């Protein structure tokens, strides 16, 4: 009865995406990352509506040297995408227009889901992105925008809510 | 010497010696080092490009193992939901 | 030249002391050249090693979890053997 | 619920003991081999004298930087200790004495079956190791000599024959 679903994670390098992944479903913060090789999966089981299910995220690599084969494989039978930026820095930010061109050209279906987070909420002293622009960015491109903190895990967006919230989503096919 | 002589040749026997315990000798004997350090540059650089490239090949392998085996599993809750309505 | 006289010292000096600042040019321009590639090595080796302790970590979580997995499948199967020596 | 036999193949890089290994657990000779980074295990189910055995085989790394730390590893619960050199190079038969005082050092019981085992007998042109200096090491060692070829593996010793033996002796507590 345990379906599964496919969730990427996509985003330029250190914007937390094996953070993130890593506090969803392990429910931790790191003690130290690395630079993402290829992919890394990260599972965890939960119930909604009685039902079973399995979310399986995949932390992807930013680095063009660490993802080069591996795009194919991210984007087949992916049931939702993930886009992330650090709140702290814009180039981050200004790089999304590219992940979303990678993303237009290589899923195989018009109905998969997408959502934008910015991540590093808690370093406020330092942010660059205002949300005013990035909700404009979110909303202009049909996603939901969060403005999360995987280090600090009920700031702002909980961690936690965002994945939920997407796979209730996604079981129940509801916009 | 506040007034130069011929006996000052001596700087002559005294330059032509200094300058050649290096230049052309010391010319090759570092070109040799440097074409050495070159090859030890492109050896660890090779290998680095083929420690990457054997650990993305096994990412993608088993990217796409995880992609069949939830194919595999999707097809199984299709036929089970193909039961569901007979 | 059957019998040197000054003019072709003088020309043979001259000559040899524009090859001189030449080389000397030549040579000034791959002393440090040799220092960057110096620092080059040195990073490329810097991320050799990385990798490789990233990898060797990886292999030595594997090889307990197996070693731990092959002992725990041993204890249950001689718990088998005294619930059935009952 | 079937027990496993833990066997280590411990010798110098480029011996054949990834060959081996495969061409025992796999039925075949690899299409290309690369250095072993710390270990590679390949498990085979047999069956002996009615028995169902898992013969787990640890493909360990010989060269120094791909086995730090891991020695403790490969000999933890070891049932048996492989030694390989290779039959055309001298020098990986002179390393034995090194990889024996290794074995002894990290042994934790005294009564763990060992055997030697010259690989790439097919390439007889090129032998560096008479048999006789082989055979009269291993004796004098307590360990039988097999000569073999993971290329071609019904040369002289056959591979199956090796391992099926020693998995034989393990089964029966025998000499
Ligand atoms: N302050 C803060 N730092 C974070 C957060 N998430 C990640 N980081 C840090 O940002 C750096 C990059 O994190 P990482 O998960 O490796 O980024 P990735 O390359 O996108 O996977 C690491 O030093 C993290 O500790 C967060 O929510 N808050
Ligand atoms: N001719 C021949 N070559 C072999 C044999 N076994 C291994 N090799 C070759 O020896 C090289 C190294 O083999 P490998 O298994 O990777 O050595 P390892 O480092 O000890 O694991 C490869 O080129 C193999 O094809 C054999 O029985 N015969
Ligand atoms: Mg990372
Ligand atoms: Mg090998």
């Amino acid at each position: 009865r345990s379906r599964i679903f496919k969730i990427i994670v996509i985003g330029d390098s250190n914007v937390g995406k094996t953070c993130l992944t890593y506090r969803f479903c392990a429910g931790r913060f790191p003690d130290r990352t690395e630079a993402t090789i290829g992919v890394d999966f990260r599972e965890r089981a939960v119930e909604i509506d009685g039902e079973r299910i399995k979310i399986q995220l995949w932390d992807t690599a930013g680095q063009e040297r660490f993802r080069k084969s591996m795009v194919q494989h991210y984007y087949r039978n992916v049931h939702a995408v993930v886009f992330v930026y650090d709140m702290t820095n814009m180039a981050s930010f200004h790089s999304l227009p590219s992940w979303i061109e990678e993303c237009k050209q290589h899923l195989l279906a018009n109905d998969i889901p997408r959502i934008l987070v910015g991540n590093k909420c808690d370093l406020r002293s330092a942010i660059q992105v205002p949300t005013d622009l990035a909700q404009k960015f979110a909303d202009t491109h049909s996603m939901p925008l969060f403005e999360t903190s995987a280090k600090n895990p009920n700031d702002n967006d909980h961690v936690e809510a965002i994945f939920m919230t997407l796979a209730h989503k996604l079981k129940s096919h509801k916009p | 010497m506040l007034e130069t002589n011929c006996l000052d040749l001596r700087t002559k026997l005294q330059d032509l010696e200094v300058a050649n315990q290096t230049l052309k000798d010391e010319y090759d004997a570092l070109q040799i080092t440097f074409t050495a350090l070159e090859e030890k540059l492109r050896k660890t650089t090779e290998e680095n490009q083929e420690l990457v490239t054997r650990w993305m090949a096994e990412k993608a392998q088993e990217a796409n193992r995880l992609n069949a085996e939830n194919e595999k599993d999707s097809r199984r809750r299709q036929a089970r939901l193909q039961k569901e309505l007979a």
